[PDB]
C-alpha cells in the first residue's frame, strides 16, 4: 500500500542554494536512516547527486516510452551500505527538461512513465514496488494547467485491467491548490476515484498549498495516508510527507 | 455546457460504410476516451469501442470490428465511427459519450444518430 | 466479455414506490458499474457510476448499491420524468455491456 | 512458508476490501519481536506477525476467545506469503552478527510463533480464505466455521522470502525491553490491533487486548 | 480436604493484579491482591502460608502458579479457604483468606471445581 | 509401569488450554485441560497429584512442564492413564485421568510413545 | 515474626535493577539493589542468606521472587529489616540491611503491609 | 564419569526440538529429540531418567535445561551415554543414549568437552 | 569463604556468552562461558558443582541465576575462584575457575564486590 511506505514529496527549485547540495545534504536528512523517507519525489532533478553511479538497468516503462535512467546512491558509510534507487528522467520529448527523480529505498520492478494529455506538460513518471505505485510530477508554473490532466492520466492509466490492482500515488509540485484540483476533477469525476492529500498549512515561502499528492481511493487503505510538511529545508517550498494516520 | 453534438440521422444504401461525426464540445476533447454504443429501436445498448484522442488508441467490443473502425480529429473535437457492412441489423442509433475516466461510466452522451438501411 | 442481465425487463412500479432494479453480472465488478437512464426518446443519462456514487447535480431519491456480480439501483419516490429505461453497464473489462433494460411502467 | 496465516476480528468482507495494513513506520524489528512496536507499546510496526502454523492462530483465537470481554467473532485469515514476507530467523541471524542481541526470552518467543513478518502490508490480493473460528465455551475449543474464501485472491505462485529483512536498522546491543505477549505466550504481534484498522466507515470496536511481559512467564517455566 | 470442597469459595474471572512474598511464623507466603479481568468487583486477597495450614505442601506449587498467572494477567479461578489466618496484623493486612488452588479461565467457563 | 504403556491412553496433537493447580488430601496437584490443536475431538483432562497415585514421582516434572507448555500452549502429546482418582467429586470436576507425561509435537510426528 | 512486622522498614515504589546471587559462610545468598520506580530516592540494597537469619525459611522463595522481578523490572514495595548482616566486608559491598519480602506496586498502592 | 568422559559422543550444533518429560519404574525422566539446526543429520534423541543411570543426579539439573534450550531452539551440543536405558518398549521409543549434559554453542565452537 | 572475598577474582561487564551443564562425580554441574560485552577481554568460563567444591550449597542458586543472566544476555560481573577444579580433562575443557558468585550489572559500576 501507499502508507505501507513513508512517502514524500520535494522540489530542487530554491533560488538561493546549489543544484546539486540539496541532494547531498537535504535530501539525505529525509532519506538516511529507517526513521527517514521510504520514496522521495525530486522535482526539479537538475542532476542526480554525483556520489550516486547509474545501475545501466534498461526500462521499458508503461504508458509512454521515455528514457529513465535509475542510479545506486549510497547513503551511509561504505561499511553498511544505505542503498537507494534514483529513478531520474530528463531527456524524453521536445517538452525537454523533465527533471523529475523518484528516489526509493528498494529497487523497483516496474517504472511507470504516464505523459499527461497536454503537450507542454512534463511526464509523470514513477516507480512500481510489487502491487504498489509511486508517480510523481512537476506542472507548468503557471498555475498548474495540466495539473488536472496530470493527475487525470494517472487515473486514466491505472484503471487499466492489469494496472487496476496496483495502488498508486501521484505526488508532486502541481502547482495548484487541493481545492483548485478537486474543482477540475468534481465536474464528471463523481466517484472520487482519488482522494487528494495536502498539508493544512502552506508549502511555499511564497505560495500557498502547491506542494502535495493524491492517493486513489479504490487502493487498499488510501484513508491513512495523511500528508504532512516538512519543516523548512534548503529548496524553495517545504517537502510533503505523506505519512500513515497513527492508530 | 459541456455536451455532444451528435451527426444527423443518415439513410444508407444496401451494405454502404458510413460516417458518423460527434461533435466534442465543451471539455478539453483530447482528455477522455470517446465511446460509442448502439441501441436497436427497442433493444438495449451495446457499447461499440473506444477511442483516446491524444494518441488514437482503440478498443472494440470484438465483434463490431468488421463493422466500426472508431477515429477522431483533435482539430474540431470530432470523433468519427466509419461503419462498415451496414446491414439490416445495422439499423438503430448509435450514440457517442465521453468516458470520464478510462473504463469508467460516460457521463455525458449523444442526442443519437439514427441510422436506418433502405 | 462479462455479460450482464436485468431479472427484470419490466419493473411495473406506481409513483412514490420503492423501486430496486436488479442487475447480474458474469464476474466480480466490485464498485465498478454504471447506471444510466434513458426515456423513450432522450439519450441514456448517467445516474450512478461505481458502487453507489449518484452523479453530482440528481436527485438523492436515486440510489446505488451491491458489489461483485449483484447491484441495485434503489428509486424511492417514483416520478413520472423517472419512469423509463434504466441500464447497469460494466466497466471492469474492456468489452463494455449494457444491462437488459428494465423500461419502467405503472 | 506457502501460506501464512493471521486472526483478525474484521469481518472478511473488510479484508478481502481492504487486506491488512502496517501499524506504522518503524522498522526497528528488536522493538517489533518484543512487541514494543506493535499494539503492546508504540504502536507503530511496519510489520504483521503472520504465523505459519494454523496451531498459532487456534492459540491466538484462543486467547481472545477465552475472555470474559471479547464478544466479536474470530476468523483465520489464510495469507499467501511473496517475495516481501520474511521470516525471524534470517532477520534474527543477520540483527546478531550486525551487533545486535535477541536475549533468550525473544529466541524464546520467536521459536513458538514461526513468525512471518510482512514488511509490506498485506494486500487482499494475497489474503486466499478467512475461516471464521468458532468456540465452544463448554469445552474450550476453537474449531473452524463458514471459510469464506476471498474473490480477487491473485494465486501467484510465490512463497516466503527465506532472505534478510531488508533496511534493518542498528540493533541495540543489549536492550532488556519488555517482550509483550498475550494468551499462550503469542508473541504481541499477534493481536488484533498489531495491525491498523482504520477502515472505510465506522470502525468497529477492536479488542483492546491486555498483554502481559513475555519475559518473567517465559523464566518462569523454564527453572525450577 | 480439596481445593474443590464445598467449604472453600471460588472467585471466577480474577486476574492476579499484585503479587506478595515474604515470610511469618518463620515459614514464607504470597498473598494475590486478584481484581475481575474487567476491572470490576471487589479485590479478592487470597493469601498461603509454607507451614501454617493444611494447605501448606501445595505452597511451593501454587506460589510458583500465582506468580505465572500473576505474569500473564489471565483471567483465573482463586480458591480460597475463607477465615483460615488468625494473626490480627495479617489478616488485616491481605485478608482472612487462604488461597487453596488457581485454575485458568476461559470466557465463561473457568476450569477448575465449583 | 512407564508413561508409554500400552494401558496408558495418550492424546497426541492435544494444547494445553487450562491448567488448574491445587491440593487433595494433603498433597498438591494439578489438571490441565488440553484440547485438540485443530480444534477437532474432545477437551483431555488430565492431572497428576503428587502423593496419591503411582505417577506422583513425576508431579513435580509434569507440572514445570505441563505450566511450560500451558505457557507456550505449543501442541503436546499428553499421556494418560484413565480411571485413577476414585475422589467422587474430583473425577466429576476434572476426570478420572491422570496425566502420565507430556510430550513435544512437531507438524506431524510427535516425539514420544505411540 | 513476619515480614510486615513494624519493626521492618518498608521501601514502595522500588524496582530491582540489580541482582546479585552468591555465596556466604557456606550458604547461598542474594542481593538486590533497588531504585525508585521515578528514580528518586537512594538505592536500597537488600539481601537475604539461605542459613544466617531467621529469615532463611523464605530466601528461597524470595530470590525466585527478587529473580521475578528483578527480570519484569515492575514497582514492587521490598521488605528489609535493618542492622541484620555483620560480616564486615559485606555490610559494607551491599547493605545491613535484609530483604523479608516483596510486593507487587500498581499505579498508586503498593499491596502488602505496611 | 564425566560429560566429557571419551566414552560419551558429544551431538554438535544440535537443537532441541522435542522435548518430552515421562515417568517410568516409579522414577521420572525426559527426552529430548535433537535435530541438526540446518536440519541435517539424523533425530538424534537422549533421554534421562531420576533415578535410574549413574547420570541420574543431574536430572534435575538437565530437565530445566533442556527445557530451556527447547525453548530457545538455540544450537546446543548434548552429549549422550549410548546404551544405557535396557527397558524394551522405551529403547525402541526415544533411544537408547542418556543425556548427560547439555552445552551451547556458539556460529562454530561448541563450548564443551569434545 | 564468600563470594566477595578478596582471594574470589572476579570479571566485570561480562555476558555469559554460553552455558553448559552436565555431570562430574555423581554430581552435577555447570560452566558458562562469559565474554565481554563489548567483545574486548578473554573469555571467562566459569564452573560450579554441586557437591565437589566448598560453594556446594549455591550451585543450585547459581544455576538458576546463571541460567537466568544467560537468558537476559545482560552484562554481569561474575566472580570466580581461580584453581579450584583439579580434574585434568575438566580444567583443560572449561577452565580451572570455579563461578563463586554472579552479579548484575550497570552502564558503568557493577553492583557486587570489587
Amino acid at each position: 500500500n501507499i502508507s505501507d511506505y513513508k512517502v514524500m514529496t520535494w522540489n530542487l527549485q530554491g533560488s538561493s542554494a546549489s543544484t546539486e547540495s540539496k541532494w547531498n545534504v537535504n535530501v539525505r536528512q529525509l532519506l538516511s536512516g529507517t526513521a527517514g523517507v521510504d520514496i522521495l519525489m525530486v522535482q526539479e532533478a537538475g542532476a542526480v547527486p554525483t556520489s550516486a553511479v547509474p545501475t545501466g538497468r534498461h526500462i521499458q516503462p508503461f504508458g509512454v516510452g521515455i528514457p529513465i535512467d535509475e542510479y545506486t546512491w549510497n547513503l551511509g558509510t561504505t561499511s553498511r551500505q544505505d542503498i537507494r534507487y534514483i529513478y531520474h528522467s530528463a531527456i524524453d520529448v521536445g517538452a525537454r527538461r523533465v527533471n523529475l527523480a523518484i528516489v526509493s529505498r528498494q529497487r523497483a520492478d516496474n517504472v511507470y512513465v504516464l505523459r499527461p494529455t497536454t503537450v507542454a506538460s512534463r511526464p509523470v513518471i514513477g516507480i512500481g514496488l510489487g502491487n504498489d505505485v509511486f508517480l510523481t510530477a512537476h506542472a507548468l508554473a503557471s498555475g498548474g494547467p495540466d495539473a488536472a490532466a496530470i493527475v487525470r492520466v494517472t487515473i486514466n492509466f491505472f484503471r487499466q485491467p492489469q494496472m487496476r490492482h496496483l495502488s498508486w500515488f501521484l505526488a508532486g509540485d502541481f502547482n495548484r491548490s487541493p481545492d483548485r484540483l478537486e474543482n477540475d476533477l468534481m465536474t464528471e469525476h463523481l466517484e472520487r476515484v482519488v482522494a487528494v492529500l495536502a498539508p493544512t498549512e502552506p508549502t511555499q515561502i511564497g505560495g500557498g498549498i502547491l506542494d502535495y499528492g493524491v492517493i486513489v481511493d479504490r487502493a487498499p487503505y488510501s484513508q491513512r495516508v495523511e500528508a504532512l510538511r516538512n519543516p523548512q529545508l534548503a529548496s524553495d517550498h517545504y517537502p510533503v510527507a505523506f505519512l500513515a494516520r497513527s492508530c | 455546457e459541456v455536451q455532444l453534438q451528435q451527426s444527423g440521422p443518415v439513410l444508407v444504401k444496401p451494405g454502404p460504410s458510413v460516417k458518423i461525426s460527434c461533435k466534442a464540445s465543451g471539455y478539453s476533447f483530447i482528455d477522455y476516451f470517446m465511446n460509442w454504443v448502439m441501441q436497436s429501436h427497442g433493444k438495449s445498448l451495446e457499447w461499440i469501442g473506444r477511442i483516446d484522442p491524444y494518441s488514437g488508441d482503440t478498443f472494440y467490443n470484438q465483434k463490431f470490428k468488421g463493422k466500426a473502425t472508431l477515429t477522431v480529429d483533435k482539430s474540431s473535437t470530432t470523433a468519427h465511427m466509419e461503419l462498415r457492412s451496414l446491414a439490416s441489423e445495422d439499423s438503430a442509433v448509435y450514440y457517442c459519450a465521453r468516458e470520464v475516466l478510462n473504463y469508467y461510466a460516460m457521463d455525458y452522451w449523444g442526442q443519437g444518430t439514427s441510422v436506418t438501411v433502405s | 466479455d462479462i455479460q450482464m442481465t436485468q431479472s427484470s425487463s419490466y419493473l411495473s412500479v406506481s409513483q412514490g414506490d420503492r423501486v430496486t432494479i436488479t442487475c447480474k453480472a458474469s464476474d466480480h465488478i466490485d464498485n465498478w458499474l454504471a447506471w444510466y437512464q434513458q426515456k423513450p426518446g432522450n439519450a441514456p443519462r448517467l445516474l450512478i457510476s461505481g458502487a453507489t456514487s449518484l452523479k453530482t447535480g440528481l436527485p438523492s431519491r436515486f440510489s446505488g448499491s451491491g458489489s461483485g456480480k449483484d447491484f441495485s439501483l434503489s428509486i424511492t419516490n417514483l416520478q413520472t420524468e423517472d419512469v423509463a429505461s434504466y441500464y447497469c453497464q460494466q466497466y471492469w473489462r474492456t468489452p463494455y455491456t449494457f444491462g437488459g433494460g428494465t423500461k419502467l411502467e405503472i | 512458508v506457502d501460506f501464512v496465516y493471521r486472526v483478525d476480528s474484521t469481518p472478511p468482507d473488510v479484508i478481502f476490501r481492504d487486506g491488512f495494513s502496517l501499524l506504522g513506520y518503524n522498522r526497528n524489528f528488536q522493538q517489533f519481536i518484543s512487541g514494543r512496536s506493535c499494539s503492546g507499546g508504540s504502536s507503530d510496526s511496519r510489520y504483521i506477525a503472520t504465523t505459519s502454523s494454523v496451531n498459532q492462530t487456534y492459540a491466538i483465537a484462543r486467547a481472545y476467545y477465552s475472555r470474559s470481554t471479547f464478544k466479536g467473532n474470530l476468523y483465520r485469515y489464510q495469507i499467501r506469503a511473496d517475495n516481501n514476507f520474511y521470516s525471524l530467523l534470517p532477520s534474527i541471524t543477520y540483527l546478531e552478527t550486525q551487533g545486535g542481541h535477541f536475549n533468550a526470552y525473544e529466541k524464546t518467543m520467536m521459536r513458538l510463533q514461526r513468525e512471518y513478518v510482512s514488511t509490506l502490508s498485506i494486500l487482499p490480493e494475497n489474503i486466499q480464505k478467512a475461516v471464521a473460528l468458532v468456540y465452544d465455551s463448554a469445552t474450550g475449543l476453537v474449531k473452524d466455521g463458514v471459510s469464506t474464501m476471498n474473490a480477487s485472491y491473485l494465486g501467484l505462485s510465490t512463497t516466503s522470502n527465506p532472505g534478510v529483512i531488508p533496511f534493518l536498522p542498528e540493533p541495540q546491543t543489549y536492550t532488556q525491553q519488555r517482550i509483550d505477549a498475550f494468551g499462550p505466550l503469542i508473541s504481541s504481534c499477534f493481536s488484533i490491533g498489531s495491525v491498523c484498522h482504520s477502515h472505510r466507515g465506522q470502525r468497529a470496536d477492536v479488542y483492546n487486548m491486555s498483554f502481559y511481559d513475555a519475559r518473567p512467564v517465559i523464566e518462569l517455566i523454564l527453572s525450577k | 480436604e480439596w481445593t474443590g470442597d464445598n467449604t472453600n469459595a471460588y472467585y471466577s474471572d480474577e486476574v492476579i493484579s499484585e503479587l506478595h512474598v515474604g515470610q511469618i511464623d518463620t515459614s514464607p507466603y504470597f498473598c494475590i491482591k486478584t481484581v475481575k479481568a474487567n476491572g470490576s468487583g471487589t479485590p479478592v486477597v487470597a493469601c498461603a502460608v509454607s507451614k501454617q495450614s493444611i494447605w501448606a505442601p501445595s505452597f511451593k506449587e501454587l506460589l510458583d502458579q500465582a506468580r505465572y498467572f500473576y505474569s500473564t494477567g489471565q483471567s483465573v479461578r482463586i480458591h480460597v479457604q475463607k477465615n483460615i489466618w488468625t494473626y490480627p496484623l495479617f489478616v488485616n493486612t491481605f485478608s482472612a483468606n487462604a488461597l487453596v488452588g488457581l485454575s485458568s479461565c476461559s470466557a465463561t467457563q473457568c476450569f477448575g471445581p465449583k
